[PDB]
RNA sequence: AAAAAUGUGAUCUUGCUUGUAAAUACAAUUUUGAGAGGUUAAUAAAUUACAAGUAGUGCUAUUUUUGUAUUUAGGUUAGCUAUUUAGCUUUACGUUCCAGGAUGCCUAGUGGCAGCCCCACAAUAUCCAGGAAGCCCUCUCUGCGGCUUUUCAGAUUAGGUAGUCGAAAAACCUUUACCUGCUAC
RNA sequence: ACAGAUUGAGAGCUCUUUCUUGAUUUUGUGGGUGGUGGUGCAUGGCCGUUCUUAGUUGGUGGAGUGAUUUGUCUGCUUAAUUGCGAUAACGAACGAGACCUUAACCUACUAAAUAGGGUUGCUGGCACUUGCCGGUUGACUCUUCUUAGAGGGACUAUCGGUUUCAAGCCGAUGGAAGUUUGAGGCAAUAACAGGUCUGUGAUGCCCUUAGACGUUCUGGGCCGCACGCGCGCUACACUGACGGAGCCAGCGAGUACAACCUUGGCCGAGAGGUCUGGGUAAUCUUGUGAAACUCCGUCGUGCUGGGGAUAGAGCAUUGUAAUUAUUGCUCUUCAACGAGGAAUUCCUAGUAAGCGCAAGUCAUCAGCUUGCGUUGAUUACGUCCCUGCCCUUUGUACACACCGC
């Protein structure tokens, strides 16, 4: 719509969540490039924010991060339905929640490590370094981790 | 990247200076002549057609066509 | 680089013939899965650095002002082809990877809306053509496919011959080839 | 044959049991029976392939003692042993053609509130003059589009060249149609040791034949992965991606003894739930308002918002049973891949390629398949260079026929 005047060039690369928000390009875009969010999740939580998706939002306030990571941090304190998540319904009987970063590969580790310790089909599969979701290996996939 | 990304004062004052000149402007012909890249120069491209300056030839999506005056 | 001025037996800076001080790092995908034995043989590159014998030229050149700089910037091979003012690759040299140091014309380019604003076309050679992984290979840390076998059989098929495959102990790192199958109103 | 041990196990499978059951049986011996057991090189039928190529045959008559041969062929034509011609051959049959089905034309017939329109009633909105769009099976009438009956219509037609002025071919004109009008359906003789005895109460023989190789339950497995090839899909984006918006097909299919398609209304971000219908079907689903497309905007040539894999979680559905994700949806992960070497496939017009639909299988699953329509090109309209096949003449120690001897 405009095109940004003034001196500009306000922080290439910044840092967020322990991890690398890229300069200029896009909040959304930002947000995939965390490890942990992703296309959809990141424009719900730009329109909470209420930033354009039109600006290239390398340039944002500091207020405005805020916020995001705030969301980021919690799903059922905002209004977020709480089963557009990456995890829901864990541990005894309880709530859903879900990381974005750091947090989220750290949770994942500890998912992984339940299945291991459960010894369920999926985590012999994990263990063994396999196809978890019976996917025919007869041909397909021949290299592997 | 290949920059030409990076949004300034002077850079505005250089692509204004023109929009005169140039038998067609076309996003494309913005880029790369090592301007503002795409949205940017669509950006200015648009801005461009506010008050005279730069007539339009083709209004499409991504093939956009504009000429000088007048 | 620009500028004012001190002083050196007036001053100034184009290389020729010599020997020593140093930068081509690091390695891994690979090499026959790990260790040892050789950069085997071969071989120093002009590049920078100080001083000689002065063609040069009297060798060493100092004290103070103006700006963020205002300085002059960019890029070259090697091979194949009757696409030979063009086409294809493009640092080759045991196999796999390598990079430019400078004698130089470079040249402040010619084209397309030159205008800075991008596109493409134009700058001989190169002196070295040199370094890193891999490098004929032999013992080890002592491997899994041989050695016979005896048991059988899978079978191999239309039938059969000779070989081959599969389950049980001892050193050493093919399921095919070939023979034999049929007659009036 | 309840009861628990038994048992994977509310399998009386049995050993614990001591009640039922009444001559079915049952214990043998002849004798059958079943077998997705074997052998397709023991067979049937069907199919595939030589080959949808142009080939095949016999009656006279001639040539040969004869097997045989000629006819069935120098040439030119044709998609075709299609014809014209030349001719010990003449006239014939099969195969090709004709045929059939479908795809195209019909303001010419016969027809319709299960197909579509016209006037008009009531009726909604407009400009506000009479006019424009509508909605209603209110009336009246029509058959162009619709269907689908009966017919015609194309025969290379007319003209020009070209060709022994033949077969034909080539070009203009008209014509819906001028590639055999397009596309198929069928499709000869002789065969193959091609496939199928896992479609078959089609079947020879062998095997098996009551702890079965019969059956039947239960749990798996066909889906496993150092890795080869074969159909396929998805992409390597800017002729795009993503958003909106525009918005158009044709083949079909679809339940009452089951549970089919399922509009319309409410709940749900979705998937999907629910209530209700309509449909045994030109009537309802359904104009299957399918995609690819078209328009305006957002990213601009960065392994990027290209690309979507693997992944984790939850929400759904089908079923008895979903982990060895059935499938769908929701968020998250973001891998390889900047058009692919040697090679090799398919293709000549509504084709190729793209795009979706469609039924088939189906409780549930589409990257498959048979069809369908939508978008719709590039380049030939030739040749024997390759490949295969066909003939002819040749040579042959071959005839189980070069995998030969
Ligand atoms: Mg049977
Ligand atoms: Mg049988
Ligand atoms: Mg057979
Ligand atoms: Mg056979
Ligand atoms: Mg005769
Ligand atoms: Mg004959
Ligand atoms: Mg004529
Ligand atoms: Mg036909
Ligand atoms: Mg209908
Ligand atoms: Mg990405
Ligand atoms: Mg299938």
């Amino acid at each position: 719509s405009l095109v940004v005047q003034e001196q500009g060039s306000f922080q290439h690369i910044l840092r967020l969540l322990n991890t690398n928000v890229d300069g200029n390009i896009n909040v959304v875009y930002a947000l995939t490039t965390i490890r942990g969010v992703g296309r959809r999740y990141a424009n719900l939580v730009c329109k909470k924010a209420d930033v354009d998706l039109h600006k290239r939002a390398g340039e944002l306030t500091q207020e405005e991060l805020e916020r995001i990571v705030q969301i980021m941090q919690n799903p059922t304190h905002y209004k977020i339905p709480a089963w557009f998540l990456n995890r829901q319904k864990d541990v005894n009987d309880g709530k859903d929640y879900h990381s974005l970063a750091n947090n989220l590969e750290s949770k994942l580790r500890d998912d992984l490590e339940r299945l291991k310790k459960i010894r369920s089909h999926r985590g012999i599969r994990h263990f063994w370094g396999l196809r978890v979701r019976g996917q025919h290996t007869k041909t397909t996939g021949r290299r592997r981790a | 990247a290949k920059h030409a990304v990076v949004l300034d004062q002077d850079k505005f004052d250089r692509i204004m200076k023109e929009a005169p000149t140039y038998r067609y402007v076309s996003v494309s012909v913005l880029v790369d002549r090592f301007k503002l890249g795409g949205s940017l120069a669509r950006v200015a491209l648009r801005h461009l057609e506010n008050e005279g300056i730069i007539k339009p030839v083709s209004k499409h999506s991504k093939q956009a066509i504009y000429t000088r005056a007048t």
